[PDB]
């Protein structure tokens, strides 16, 4: 019958997230939890039919038959677990009844936050903002304004945000006016 | 695991599809599933062993043929753009409720014409000289713009070698005439490294795009948007 | 209510004799039919009417798929039990799945396997684990126990999913099931061989078939032997038994809380 | 380990000459599966039998119900007579 999952949940590195799952279904013979990262094939993760926590990992997973509820747990979050949480139910007649999953964004712990706005050779890079700041979408039909990405480069153990903008009566100090920048913003 | 055939397709309004699929795990159920936004995997057909088969949920506008223990088919007879979907073949053993195996996918894409099949336009733009040394940090950004349907997989080659740190592509595409039905896309990627790296003499940006193939027929003036590999260093 | 209980077998048999069907299995409500599934009509239907009438087709097109695969499953699982046993021939495998809901509202539940109509391996759900009766059984018991996950799959059937069904099916067949229909108790006498008097106690037109005979002499339980009868179906839903012993005595039937007594 | 069939010819309802009943004949405890049970009234094949389907016990063997519409009376000879892999010849089992 019925699967409810939250359509999306955001956490920061290093925590702890719950992934709740509610089943309305005709009999119960197990509940899967699957991994989907963007653009490849769901993986399994767990599968729980009797009541309690099974744990595997950093991921646990929970089962109350009487409260028809599940939970995916991820603790010590990393960069890594940004994927889709896919809930399914076999039901009665063994149908395997799905979720339409939960998207995990994982906001990295930005240490030393250096805002700048940087013209690259027709391109504009916004880029080095702490992860509490949003990019909103273009104004006027010839800009192009990207969402935030979050790049690891991992040899130096130094993650960063990212938001791209270009066009062909444009600048680099006018490309955001739309997103509140901070005020720290560092304009070459 | 589970093999699906193939990862992309570009199919006019009309045209004939077989999808296929192959396990070697000795699975006895085999599944054709169908992942669309907002909701959960819809399943299509299903053969619950070697000489069976059954409508699922959305059965209409497609057949299935299991050709034998390990190979379940999935044919879209007369492609409509409601057909425009993403495909998962899956498999597990026949007690009811064992774990299923999935394929790599399928991305289909269903349109009245293939008029606006256009390949990426793939540009590489070097890091600012500002950012280098404020930061002591090289930031390459690459732009796959013009590109029609959205059927990409934009990658980094360092030296020869392909890279995943430091990078970072879109999750999605951007529409680049949104009012626009037909809209063509844009993509943008970074690289980030090291000022010193970035100063020693290398950086390429690839963009493959599936396209039409051999056997789709092409009319117009303009290049066949063909699946192709555009880049740029 | 009453003590019901639910169950489905299966029957595999190899190289079988030209007419008889390579799988079958067929559920019970206590003591009906309720559907059936063979290799030959390759479906699952209904073997009683209020299973049809309140079942939609969509149950039995979804068990027919599954059974079709359970069918395969059975055959291959029979075959590594020959290559075991170093077997030729025709041999029987079969199963049991089923549980019972007490009078007293509580379950009982179980999952038995047998291999040339012998016990083989029989399911505790209590410990999660698999009991052998021999070195072939043990090779298959660590394989099953191997994967938890089913053995806990089958705990949850047994005791929740197994007793939902029950309770279902006893709403579907309400009307023939918690039916009671009383027996009819005769005493018959007879001087048979030259001193033995036979006193026999014969029951008939009942529903449920359990029902309890004895005979007693003065009201207490008698200290010789009495013959059974067995409880037997007359073709029509109800049944038929009897008790006899040899020579004050008296019948005793207890049939669906009702307690009879037949002085002679 | 074979099992013979548990051959039981009975009516329905009390006998009385004269007097539609039902005979049954109850097949029953054996193992395998594979039987023929046919009713008979002296000595020939009564070609009007209805019967159960095959049916499982929980110690493995199987049952069945074979029955027809008769009129009891004290010419007339009925019996059953069941065959399987047990049996040698078909056993003629006499109704009493
Ligand atoms: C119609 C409901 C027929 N069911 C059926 C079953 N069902 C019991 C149970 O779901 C199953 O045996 C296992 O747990 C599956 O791995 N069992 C049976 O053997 N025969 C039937 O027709």
């Amino acid at each position: 019958q019925n699967i409810d999952q939250p359509t999306e949940m955001t956490a920061t590195e290093g925590a702890i997230v719950q992934i709740n799952c509610t089943y309305q279904t005709s009999g119960f013979n197990g509940l899967f939890w699957y991994q989907q990262h963007a653009g490849e094939a769901p993986t399994f993760l767990s599968y729980n039919v009797l009541d309690g926590l099974e744990e595997k990992g950093r991921f646990s997973s929970f089962l109350s038959r009487s409260k028809g509820y599940s939970y995916l747990l991820l603790k010590e979050l990393q960069m890594k677990d940004s994927a889709s949480y896919l809930c399914a139910v076999v039901d009665s007649n063994y149908q395997l009844i799905w979720g339409a999953g939960t998207k995990l964004i994982i906001k990295p712990d930005i240490q030393n936050p250096d805002p700048a706005v940087y013209q690259l050779r027709s391109v504009c890079l916004f880029t080095d903002f702490d992860s509490q700041t949003n990019v909103s979408q273009s104004k006027d039909s010839d800009v192009y304004i990207t969402d935030k990405c979050v790049l690891d480069m991992r040899s130096m153990d130094f993650k960063s945000n990212s938001a791209v903008a270009w066009s062909n009566d444009f600048a680099c100090a006018n490309a955001f006016n739309n997103s509140i920048i901070p005020e720290d913003t560092f304009f070459p | 695991g589970v093999t699906q055939t193939p990862k992309f397709q570009v199919l006019k309004t009309g045209q004939s599809m077989t999808l296929q699929c192959a396990q070697d795990m000795n699975h006895n159920s085999m599944y054709w599933y169908r992942q669309d936004p907002g909701m959960g995997l819809r399943l299509i057909y299903y053969s619950a062993s070697e000489g069976t088969t059954d409508k699922g949920e959305v059965p209409n506008g497609y057949n299935v043929s299991r050709l034998n223990k390990r190979e379940f088919s999935l044919r879209l007879e007369s492609a409509a753009p409601s057909q425009t979907s993403v495909y998962f073949c899956a498999s597990s053993p026949p007690g009811g409720t064992d774990t299923q195996y999935f394929g790599e996918g399928s991305r289909l894409t269903v349109l009245e014409d293939l008029k606006n099949v256009f390949p990426p336009e793939v540009a590489v733009f070097e890091p600012s000289e500002a950012e280098i040394s404020h930061t002591q940090k090289a930031t390459l950004v690459c732009l796959a713009t013009g590109f029609y349907p959205d059927h990409v997989e934009l990658s980094w080659w360092v030296n020869g070698k392909e890279v995943h740190s430091g990078v970072c592509t879109d999750p999605q595409p951007l529409k680049e005439q949104p009012a626009l039905n037909d809209s063509r896309y844009a993509l943008s990627s970074r690289l980030r490294v090291s000022a010193t790296f970035w100063q020693n003499p290398h950086f390429r940006c690839q963009v493959q795009f599936y396209g039409l193939s051999e056997n789709d027929e092409w009319t117009q003036d303009r290049a066949k948007p063909v699946t192709q590999i555009v880049s740029a260093e | 209510m009453r003590t019901h209980s639910l169950r489905y077998f299966r029957l595999g048999v190899s190289d079988p004799i030209h007419g008889v069907p390579e799988f079958i299995s067929v559920g019970y409500v206590d003591s009906h039919p309720i559907t059936t599934y063979d290799s030959v009509t390759r479906q699952k239907e209904p073997r009683a009417p209020w299973m049809a009438e309140n079942l939609a087709p969509d149950h039995w097109e979804r068990y027919t798929q599954l059974l079709r695969g359970w069918q395969q499953m059975f055959k291959v699982e029979l075959k590594r039990l020959q290559r075991h046993y170093n077997h030729s021939g025709s041999h029987t495998y079969q199963r049991m799945i089923g549980c019972e809901l007490l009078e007293d509202g509580s379950t009982t539940g179980f999952l038995q396997y047998a291999y040339d109509g012998q016990d083989f391996l029989i399911f505790n759900k209590d410990t999660l684990s698999w009991l052998a009766v021999d070195n072939v059984a043990h090779t298959i018991k660590q394989a099953w126990e191997a994967n938890q996950h089913e053995l806990l799959y089958q705990k949850n059937w047994l005791e929740e999913e197994c007793i939902a069904w029950l309770k279902r099916f006893l709403e579907y067949g309400k009307d023939t099931l918690q039916r009671t229909e009383p027996p009819l108790v005769r005493v018959n006498r007879k001087e048979t061989f030259p001193g033995v008097t036979a006193l026999f106690c014969k029951a008939h037109g009942f529903y449920p078939p359990e029902i309890y005979m004895t005979w007693m002499k003065n009201g207490e339980e008698i200290v010789q032997e009495i013959d059974y009868g067995d409880i037997l179906p007359s073709g029509d839903g109800t049944y038929q038994a009897w008790a006899s012993i040899e020579l004050l005595y008296s019948c005793h039937v207890e049939h669906s809380g009702v307690h009879m007594v037949l002085q002679v | 380990i074979q099992r013979t069939p548990k051959i039981q010819v009975y009516s329905r309802h009390p006998a009385e000459n004269g007097k539609s009943n039902f005979l049954n004949c109850y097949v029953s405890g054996f193992h395998p599966s594979d039987i023929e049970v046919d009713l008979l009234k002296n000595g020939e094949r009564i070609e009007k039998v209805e019967h159960s389907d095959l049916s499982f016990s929980k110690d493995w063997s199987f049952y069945l119900l074979y029955y027809t519409e008769f009129t009891p009376t004290e010419k007339d000879e009925y019996a059953c007579r069941v065959n399987h892999v047990t049996l040698s010849q078909p056993k003629i089992v006499k109704w009493d």
